[PDB]
């Protein structure tokens, strides 16, 4: 019938925006419940589907690139050829930095996408603008870095310098050392709690409130040096990964781990996270990465093979992926499809960057362009793939063109928003959920042969009598 | 509880509908003051539905000759007629706000449906032509033309002038 | 960040992004740019010099 | 300005005419792209703070060509389920809108009045045309617009309101009272061919009340003679002209237009052997005109504009015509 | 063809002409 | 076919324009944290409305002299209030111009009882001596009355009705007596028929005409009927109540406010148990009103309190307390529904506001949205414990606190007692009465 | 700064603007408006003046009805010369030089301007062909429309022959003769920019006597200069 589609996008508007099951209205007993849940189930409804209806005014288009014949195939395609065949405003995003003499570059964007900054491993760490050319910051800093990341904005860069970790400002002028945080190998910072989560070389992890500034839990992973760490962008805790081979789930009000998905033989060498939290691809030092279900946390397929120990692993705002092994990293298309139930192994790489002898020290995917920069030794090196990048943004929560006057009001509501630390969980949708055992009390206070010899054979070790213990031994006289 | 107002200037007279009135209780209050200060919270209350402007000079100057004595015009009365709905005072009437009690005696006299609010006697209606007249040159823009300085100016020189007769013995220049 | 106001100022009571309490008033910058250290290292290696002389008197 | 919040509403409206026009075949993806970046752009410049009556009006046309478009495309691709109702009532909101920023501009008046009488809303008609009438009271042409159109529907008492209402206020001109004049001798016309309204008195006490008005010229009752002569197919029509020339004739007795209504009195209905015998008594009044004591250029110049209207038919005899123009070169 | 010319003057000024304008560009 | 997305900057301004372009994504995985954010964002509108918690606006004049025994409104106007006080000289304010009054006389002797306004311009007062029609808005400023009615024993109270000239005078002789202005002199005389106590207050239903109801000191709330010139019905309560007042939006439900400490919600129709019985106070309460939206209740006590209730809560939702405020004895909205009245022992009539935190005036859309947001969200996520005593923390005078903490400790012993009377007494094969039951003693006619 | 050089070259290499000041700025250079103007103008405003002087210079001259259905388009519009690939972009840089070409005759009338203001501000001519809009501007460098052309253009996107015209864009003067003569005789490269450009014109019959006479004079003048130059004395230099 011709309702068959209305009935389509009801299910479809259910699926995604809908954001649980549904509320069962026959089970309810009272009247005026009845008809106030009734009102807001047409209410939530209605909700869910006016937004999918309100999902056509998206402007811009997603990305791909399809092989025409059957003996092209798409990992085969030259960045000459994408060059030429694509829109100049996005083919001057195809750039390299020749950056030689100091250390391995590492790469970092803005969370816009505006700035990013690329440090070496001998001290030169820049902040660049790098598609309107210019550079904000340059300084060079002496000894060793570790890593280098920006803050809430492009204003505040935080270094990881050869013992502490330092924060700067726009044109470098250092704000401050952070005295607690030594010998800082990797840093995570959360984007709406203001922390910046540190790995110690020592194992220990500590998590600075950048806003306040007092560090609100150091958790101490009893187990070994940390190999790799990054962290779930839906959720909030980190997955580090270990060098006993498991990848280790934190969160700051907790000292065990969370979970340990059991991984790779040898440690695991990089880790990444879907940003719907939905899969996890780690790369192992055994030549092996493999993808987890986060949600059920199972693995999802086989293990792929990379031909060499994957120095970077990190995944697109779409399903791509880049793995970085070597000398030269292989972007693979459709690993997890969130629609499937049952995942299938991907035959072929999307496509290939080449080996020509730079060899790969982080990949990172601009957030917001479909563009891929590669940090090697050599340099910065950014290559345009067609089918990354979220197509259509929200300019509420982050913004590629932020002027001056938005930046400041958004940085503002941010930090007005700013959530607590205790509020973080498996599930971040928990804030309003029963305590079942405090329901279960209150309840209380308002109203108001197998396993019995056991119970003797723990309460004779105490040795209180306990009157509930007599008549338990007339019981057990009378069996 | 107030419906139209009347509002008379120099180019001439135009009535405002209101929609969202004004709080009595809180007249005297700070956020009600900036609300009448603020042009973008006072045009929210006020909304322009008629405007009748002057033939001639000596149009607007019968009009301040007729207005300050109290009388009204013949030309109020027709704009009255026009933008007001028709009524008598039996079961429904429309409340008008005017600056003058014997232009609001002289009103209800003419029409018995209407209800007049003197600006002298009740502060809502004071308050609100109080705003009007803070920010007249914004809302009668769209169809105010040229300015009201020049007009101003040069209607208060023939009112000044026709009160004296100032030409019949100024001859010395 | 902009100036803050009132009521985001009382929300935000503890929030400086420049002066931490763990900067300790910015000290080690004011005495490095002071006495011309070029070196952030040097002023921790002779702060920790003098705290072990001050814990060397406490006992003593 | 928070011009993107405010547009959002229009748009999250506008969108799920675009899905229905998307699930059937009517409008390609592309093209739905299309119009939802043109209706977008459209949106941030009509909300904008600085706009326009002409940006108002391109809006108001590109919504009304989608319109059209999308009745020609679904009448092609033969679907009746799709209607226009969605795109008429956005159509409304547009003009609202606009006539509330601009309320002082009579182009956009008379664009709202047109769209709502041409997509057959007579009641919304008339309550935007009360509006537009209580806003600019001294247009002549909307008054008579109003009028005009209450006497095509046929509302006799309503076009007599809106016309007495003119009449009170526009007093510079005579144009409305010329147009009340014919629009209630259309009246009169309309009450014969359906064959008080038998004596005809109407346009008698118009011209009586029009006597102490500021426009009150001879030119302004020549106007209303060169009204009145029209349509001369009627009762009580020799009984008007004859009071307005003896009103002339007793206010203003040596005018050149007093003598051009003493010219062209006796030509009321016709059109034939009554046509040159009250020619030639028309040519025997100009001739005593032309000789008598009165500013003969000003009556040469009427009579040689008269007699280029004269000149503008055919079917006459040239001996005639050749004695007009004769009697024309030597003025 | 199976449009009318009024329907394809609607077309170019409603929807635009993209299309017709990168097919006057290659010639 | 390969093709990259490309984003100019005309997504974020067209080209000759001033509006920056805001696209938006309703998709979830662009926005992380829903029900986190959302939780924050509540607990900053509570800490904000705590914030801008500034209750007090203004205090009518210099006040009177002695206590504000009796206060009433104009129901017709909207800024006309009269106060009559305790050495009997009672004021016409207008609240348009609250720095002074705008007609004041020595109207009595004693204490100023009721007061209550025509329906024409005219006022009226009760006393011992007996009640008295001024006529404040007048030309000439004329202090002698034009009328004044001695017969009919002590009179307590008066109410006028909603349309007509009638109006119904308490008496202390235990009947209620009715006049209509201008063709009656002695008015008529209703009693319950063996009836001694005095009744205390009376109150015209406002919504449905001809319907009186009224208080007396044998703990009992009468009914009277005016189209037939009777009672109708008698209720004993367990303590006396001090006022009785009708719902302005319907017309059967009645709140009476008793030296129980409560108030209690009745229905006219079924006067078996309360409908609702809102209980926060520590001294009794004296006067009761209910919001003309008929969805609130302001209830002075007392002690120093005045109590906002909502209709259906049974707990405050917020209380105002002042060192200067004396007692209080009378408090009532003003029209508006957004202003409370409050007639105090100081001899001073105070203006506060009800939505303590909601500032009045024009509010742009970005500013009420936000308001709104707020409050909605506050609706949702109020229960949640760091929210929850946040909004229920109130700075309390230490009287009042340690008295309410006095109570909760009497009431938690007395509940014990019942309990353990009920545990080891033969009560305990019975169903438990429940409180509202419990409210009324008997029913009559 | 090694890294500082290479980003320079970079940015000096780049073409599309990428943060917002940058586009209201590169949207904001025009011929005939102001910037304050200039800015805040929609590509419709600019289409409807610059297609009414097209349909001047159209009614003018017969041979620019090629350009009416592909240069001067209702489509044309629209297009975003950054986001067609290199081909295209070489198809519509033959389309402009030979537009230029076309135009170069008329350049001293407002409808002939108003149509190289619709190329400026739509295909942005003054940063992706400078070479041949400077060489069609250059035999009218004594017009305020060569001061306004000289101002608007980006000092990095001129060729290195016409190099010299940068004190000339630091104080907005028009250059001279000496100026342009002296560098034909100090560079080869500018009088074979100059001599290729009328050339390419007379091969395709679009010659005028306004730039056969600009070239006569400069090369006349500049082999004069160069003869000057070249005279040396020594047998096998001066051979």
């Amino acid at each position: 019938k011709a309702e068959l589609d209305r009935i389509r996008r009801y299910k479809q508007a259910q699926k995604k925006y809908g954001r649980g099951p549904r509320v069962d209205i026959k089970s309810v007993r009272d009247k005026k419940l009845r008809r106030t849940l009734t009102n807001l189930e047409n209410k939530y409804k209605t909700a869910a589907l006016k937004a999918k209806e309100a999902e056509i005014l998206l402007e811009n288009q997603t990305g791909f690139l399809e092989p025409e014949g059957e003996l092209e195939r798409t990992y085969k395609v030259r960045q000459d050829e994408i060059v030429k065949e694509v829109a100049v405003e996005v083919a001057q995003k195809k750039f390299e930095l020749k950056l030689t003499e100091l250390g391995p570059y590492t790469c970092e964007y803005s969370r816009n996408g505006r700035d990013l900054i690329l440090a070496g491993r001998k001290g030169h760490v820049a902040t660049m603008d790098w598609r309107e050319g210019k550079l904000g910051c340059e300084l060079q800093l002496g000894e060793t870095v570790r890593d280098a990341r920006f803050l809430h904005n492009n204003q505040f860069f935080a270094v990881a310098q050869k013992k502490y970790v330092y924060i700067y400002d726009h044109n470098g002028v250092e704000i401050h050392c952070l005295r607690k945080h030594v010998e800082v190998s990797h840093m995570e910072f959360l984007p709406y709690h203001f922390l910046l989560a540190t790995l110690s070389i020592s194992g220990q992890l500590k998590y600075q409130d950048t806003s306040t500034g007092q560090i609100v839990a150091e958790i101490a992973t009893k187990h070994g040096t940390p190999v790799s760490l990054t962290q779930n962008p839906y959720n909030a805790i980190l997955h580090i990964g270990q060098q006993n081979g498991t990848v280790t789930l934190w969160s700051p009000n907790s000292t065990d781990p969370l979970v340990k998905l059991l991984a790779h033989r040898g440690p695991v060498r990089s880790l990444a996270v879907d940003r719907e939290g939905r899969y996890m691809v780690s790369t192992g030092q055994d030549n092996k990465m493999c993808i987890w279900d986060i949600r059920n946390f199972k693995e999802a397929v086989n293990s792929y093979f990379t031909r060499a120990p994957a120095t970077s692993v990190a995944i697109s705002d779409t399903g791509l992926t880049a793995v970085g092994w070597g000398t030269h990293t292989t972007i693979w298309k459709g690993l997890f499809n969130k629609e499937r139930p049952v995942q299938v192994k991907v035959d072929s790489p999307y496509m290939t960057w080449g080996g020509q002898g730079q060899v790969v020290e982080r990949v990172r995917w601009c957030p917001f362009e479909d563009i891929l920069g590669i940090g090697h030794n050599e340099g910065f090196s950014s290559i345009i793939v067609p089918g990354a990048g979220e197509a259509n943004y929200d300019a509420l929560e982050v913004n590629p063109f932020e002027t001056k006057k938005q930046r400041q009001e958004g940085e503002v509501k941010a930090l007005l928003n700013k959530l607590q630390p205790e509020m973080i969980a498996l599930d971040p949708n928990f804030i309003g959920n029963l305590d079942l055992r405090s329901e279960k009390q209150r309840q209380a206070e308002r109203d108001l042969n197998t396993a019995l010899k056991k119970y003797l054979r723990k309460q004779r070790k105490k040795n209180i009598i306990d009157e509930k213990r007599l008549k338990a031994e007339e019981l057990y006289r009378q069996m | 509880v107030v419906n139209f107002l009347l509002f008379e200037s120099a180019v001439g007279f135009s009535l405002f509908e209101v929609v969202h009135q004004a709080d009595t209780v809180g007249l005297e209050l700070p956020e009600v003051k900036d609300a009448m200060k603020t042009l973008d919270k006072f045009g929210k209350m006020v909304k322009l539905r008629s405007f009748n402007p002057w033939t001639s000079a000596a149009q607007g100057l019968e009009a301040i000759n007729l207005i300050s004595e109290g009388i009204m015009p013949e030309y109020l009365k027709s704009a009255l007629e026009m933008n007001l709905p028709q009524t008598s005072g039996k079961k429904s009437k429309v409340v008008l706000g005017v600056a003058d009690k014997k232009l609001a005696g002289e009103i209800t006299a003419a029409f018995p449906g209407v209800q007049c609010e003197a600006a002298d006697t009740s502060e809502v209606v004071a308050a609100l032509l109080r705003g009007i007249r803070t920010h007249a040159n914004k809302l009668h823009k769209s169809l105010q033309e040229g300015d009201i300085g020049r007009a101003q100016l040069g209607l208060g020189h023939a009112y000044s002038r026709a009160k004296v007769k100032f030409s019949v013995h100024k001859n010395d220049n | 960040v902009r100036k803050l106001k009132y009521h985001e100022q009382k929300l935000l009571k503890k929030h400086d992004f420049i002066n931490y309490k763990s900067d300790n008033n910015h000290r080690d910058h004011d005495v490095i740019r002071r006495y011309m250290i070029q070196k952030p290292e040097d002023y921790h290696k002779y702060n920790r010099l003098c705290g072990s002389l001050r814990q060397f008197a406490h006992r003593l | 300005a928070w011009v993107a919040d405010k547009a959002r509403f229009y748009l999250e409206r506008a969108a799920p005419e675009l899905r229905e026009w998307e699930e059937k075949e009517i409008f390609t993806k592309d093209e739905i792209r299309n119009l939802v970046a043109k209706r977008s752009d459209f949106e941030h410049l009509v909300l904008a703070p600085g706009t326009k009556p002409t940006d108002f009006l391109n809006y108001v046309n590109w919504e009304r060509s989608l319109d059209r478009l999308r009745a020609k495309r679904c009448a092609r691709l033969n679907i009746r389920s799709v209607t226009s109702h969605a795109s008429q009532a956005r159509t409304f909101g547009i003009f609202e809108r606009a006539v509330l920023k601009h309320p002082g501009s009579i182009e956009l008046w008379l664009a709202y009045l047109e769209f709502a009488a041409q997509v057959k809303a007579t009641k919304r008609w008339r309550r935007i045309m009360t509006r537009a009438l209580r806003l600019h009271p001294m247009n002549a042409s909307l008054w008579t617009l109003a009028g005009r159109r209450a006497a095509q529907n046929g509302d006799m008492q309503r076009a007599r309101a809106h016309f007495l209402r003119g009449c009170r206020f526009c007093t510079r001109e005579p144009t409305l009272w010329l147009e009340y004049a014919r629009c209630e001798m259309d009246w009169l016309a309309r009450m014969e061919a359906k064959k008080p309204a038998l004596s005809g008195a109407i346009p008698i006490a118009v011209f009586d009340v029009a006597r102490k008005q500021p426009f009150w010229g001879p030119a302004a009752a020549e106007k209303f003679f060169d009204v009145f002569a029209k349509f001369g197919h009627l009762s009580c029509h020799e009984r008007i002209i004859s009071h307005v020339v003896t009103t002339m004739q007793e206010l203003f007795p040596n005018h050149p237009c007093t003598w051009s209504v003493h010219i062209r009195q006796p030509l009321v209905g016709v059109d034939t052997p009554a046509f040159p015998k009250a020619l030639r008594e028309s040519l025997a009044r100009l001739k005593a005109a032309l000789q008598s004591t009165t500013d003969r250029k000003a009556l040469a110049t009427k009579m040689v504009a008269w007699m280029d209207g004269i000149l503008a038919i055919e079917k006459l005899d040239a001996a005639i015509r050749t004695v007009l123009e004769h009697t024309k070169r030597s003025l | 063809a199976e449009k009318d010319a009024e329907e394809e003057e609607l077309e170019k000024f409603v929807l635009g002409a993209k299309e017709t304008f990168r097919e006057q560009l290659f010639r | 076919k390969i093709k990259a997305l490309t984003r100019s900057i005309t997504a974020q301004q067209a080209p000759g324009s001033d509006v920056q372009r805001a696209p938006r994504n309703l998709a979830p995985e662009l926005h992380p944290f829903e029900r986190a954010r959302e939780y924050q964002r509540a607990l900053n509108a509570v800490k904000l409305e705590r914030m801008f918690a500034k209750p007090f606006l203004g205090q009518l004049g210099n006040g009177h002299v002695q206590g504000v025994y009796s206060m009433c409104k104009d129901k017709n106007s909207l800024n006309c209030i009269a106060s009559g006080s305790g050495d009997g000289v009672v004021k016409v304010w207008d609240l348009t111009t609250r720095d002074e009054e705008t007609w004041r006389v020595a109207a009595h002797n004693n204490i100023v009882k009721g007061l209550t306004f025509t329906n024409d311009k005219k006022l009226l007062s009760c006393a011992t001596d007996g009640i008295k029609l001024w006529d404040p808005y007048a030309s000439p400023s004329n202090t002698t009355p034009i009328a004044t009615w001695q017969e009919g024993g002590p009179y307590t109270s008066l109410s006028f009705h909603r349309s007509a000239n009638t109006f119904a005078a308490s008496s202390g002789q235990g009947c209620i007596r009715i006049w209509d202005l201008e063709h009656s002199t002695a008015g008529q005389a209703i009693q319950w028929p063996s009836f001694v106590d005095t009744i205390t207050d009376v109150c015209f239903n406002q919504v449905e005409t001809s319907v009186i109801g009224s208080v007396a000191t044998d703990r009992s709330i009468i009914l009277f009927d005016l189209r037939t010139n009777m009672p109708v019905i008698k209720t004993v309560l367990h303590f006396a109540c001090n006022r009785i007042v009708f719902n302005p939006m319907e017309a059967m439900n009645l709140a009476v406010a008793s030296e129980d400490h409560n108030i209690y919600i009745f229905d006219a129709r079924n006067f078996d148990k309360a409908l609702n019985i809102q209980k926060g106070h520590v001294a009794a309460v004296m006067d009761v009103e209910f919001s003309p939206t008929g969805e609130e209740l302001v209830s002075g006590s007392y002690d120093r309190t005045i109590r906002l209730w909502r209709r259906d809560a049974g707990h405050s939702r917020d209380v105002y307390h002042t060192k200067r405020m004396q007692r209080v004895f009378r408090t009532m909205w003003t029209m508006d529904s957004k202003y409370i009245l409050t007639g105090s022992d100081d001899g001073n009539v105070r203006l506060w506001r009800a939505n303590a935190s909601e500032r009045s005036g024009v509010k742009a859309t970005r500013q009420r949205q936000a308001l709104e947001y707020n409050n909605a969200l506050l609706d949702r996520y109020g229960h949640l414990p760091e929210i929850r005593r946040i909004r229920r923390h109130r700075h309390l005078p230490k009287v009042v606190k340690k008295a309410t903490e006095i109570k909760r400790e009497e009431l938690a012993a007395i509940k014990r007692r019942e309990e353990n009377e009920r545990k080891h007494s033969n009560k305990k094969y019975e169903k438990r009465k429940s409180e509202r039951e419990k409210a009324v003693l008997v029913k009559q006619q | 700064s090694s890294l500082a050089q290479q980003l320079a070259q970079i940015a000096a290499n780049s073409r599309s603007s990428f943060n917002v000041k940058a586009l209201k700025a590169s949207h904001s250079k025009s011929l005939i408006w102001e910037p304050r103007v200039a800015v805040s103008q929609t590509f419709a405003e600019i289409y409807s003046q610059c297609y009414e002087g097209f349909k001047e210079l159209c009614h003018l001259d017969s041979r620019f009805v090629p350009f009416d259905a592909t240069l001067f388009s209702a489509q044309s519009q629209e297009v975003d010369r950054t986001q067609m690939t290199a081909e295209e972009n070489a198809a519509l840089d033959k389309r402009v030089d030979s537009f230029l070409h076309l135009v170069g005759s008329r350049l001293r009338l407002m409808p002939a301007i108003k149509a190289v203001e619709w190329l400026i501000r739509r295909f942005r001519i003054h940063e992706f062909n400078t070479g041949t809009l400077l060489a069609t501007f250059l035999p009218y460098h004594t017009i305020p429309a060569f001061v306004t052309l000289l101002s608007i253009l980006p000092v990095q996107r001129i060729p290195i022959e016409y190099r010299f015209l940068d004190p000339y864009i630091k104080s907005l003067t028009p250059p001279p003769r000496a100026a342009i003569v002296q560098q034909a005789t100090n560079r080869p490269d500018l009088l074979s920019a100059i001599s290729r450009y009328t050339l390419d014109s007379c091969r395709a019959k679009q010659e005028y006597p306004g730039l056969i006479s600009f070239w006569g004079g400069i090369m006349a003048e500049a082999v004069n200069g160069m003869i000057d130059k070249m005279r040396s004395g020594r047998r096998a230099i001066q051979l």
